[PDB]
C-alpha cells in the first residue's frame, strides 16, 4: 500500500534527520574545540612575547630572539587553526 | 644538534597530521550530509 | 593536566551541542515580552 | 495595583512594574475564565 | 502578525519577516482546508 | 635551593589545580541546568 510506504519513508527520514543533528554537533564542537586551541595559543603567544621583554629589559638578545621563536611557531599555528576554523564554519552552515 | 631537529620535526609532523585527519573528516561528513539531505525520502514519496 | 583537558574537551563538545540548536526564535519572543514590561513600567511611571 | 501604588509612593519602579505584572497575570486569567463561563451559560441554557 | 508588529515595533525586520513566512505558511494552508471544505460540503449535499 | 622550588612548585601546583577543578564542576552544572531548563516537561506537554 502506498500510503504505509510514505508513512515508513517518513518515519526512516526522521532517523536520518536525527543522525544530521548528530553530524551538525558533531560541527560544532569541531569549530568550538579549534577556537579554543587559538585562543589559548595566542594566549602563550602573549607570555612569551612578555618573556622577551624581561630577556630584553635584563639585555638577554639571545633569550629573547628564542622566546619570539615561540611566539612565531605559536601565531602561526593558530593560523592554521583559523584555516582550519574557515572549513568548520562552511560545513557547519552547509549541514544547518 | 640532531636531537633537537629530531624532536622539532616530529612535534610539528604529528601536530600537523592530527588537524589534518581532524579537518578531513569533518570535511566529508559535511559532503556527506549533502548528499544525504539530496536523496532522502525520494522512495517514499515515489511511493506516496 | 590529562584529566583537565578531557574536561576542556568535555565543555568544548557541550558548548558546541548547545549552540548548533538552542538559537530558538521564542528567545526573540522573551525579549519582545521583557519589552511589553518595560512599556508597563513606562505607563506606571507615566501614572505616577 | 495597590501594591504597585504603593511602591510609586515610594519611587520603586521596579517593583510596580514587577505588581503590575501580576495584575496582568489575573486579569487575563480572569477574561479566561469569562470566555470558559460563555460556554457554561450557553451549555446550561441548553440543557434547560 | 501581531509577533511581526512586536518586531517592526523593536526593529528587528529580520524576525518580521520570518514570522510573516509563518503567516504565508499558514493563511495557504488555510486556503488547502478551504478547498478540501469545498469538496466535503459538496459531497456532503450529495449524500444529503 | 632545590627544597624551597620544590615546595612552592607543589603548593601553586596543588591550590591552581584545586580551584579549577571547582569552578570546571560548577561551569559543567551551570550548562546541565540549562539543558534541563529546554528540555524538561515536553513528552507530558505532547501527551497532554
Amino acid at each position: 500500500d502506498p500510503e504505509k510506504v510514505l508513512e515508513q519513508a517518513v518515519i526512516d527520514m526522521q532517523e536520518d534527520l536525527v543522525q544530521l543533528r548528530q553530524a551538525v554537533a558533531r560541527t560544532i564542537a569541531e569549530e568550538k574545540r579549534t577556537e579554543q586551541r587559538l585562543n589559548q595559543d595566542t594566549q602563550e603567544a602573549k607570555k612569551w612575547e612578555d618573556r622577551a621583554k624581561l630577556a630584553l629589559t635584563n639585555g638577554e638578545e639571545n633569550l629573547a630572539r628564542e622566546a619570539l621563536a615561540r611566539k612565531k611557531s605559536l601565531t602561526d599555528t593558530a593560523a592554521a587553526y583559523q584555516t582550519q576554523l574557515a572549513q568548520q564554519r562552511t560545513m557547519s552552515e552547509n549541514l544547518r | 644538534r640532531n636531537l633537537a631537529a629530531l624532536e622539532a620535526k616530529i612535534s610539528e609532523a604529528k601536530t600537523k597530521k592530527n588537524m589534518l585527519q581532524a579537518r578531513a573528516k569533518a570535511a566529508k561528513a559535511n559532503a556527506e550530509l549533502q548528499q544525504t539531505l539530496g536523496g532522502l525520502g525520494t522512495s517514499s514519496a515515489t511511493s506516496a | 593536566f590529562e584529566r583537565m583537558e578531557n574536561k576542556v574537551l568535555d565543555m568544548e563538545a557541550t558548548s558546541q551541542a548547545a549552540g548548533e540548536l538552542a538559537g530558538f526564535g521564542i528567545e526573540n519572543q522573551f525579549a519582545q515580552l521583557e519589552a511589553s514590561s518595560g512599556v508597563e513600567d513606562e505607563l506606571a511611571a507615566l501614572k505616577a
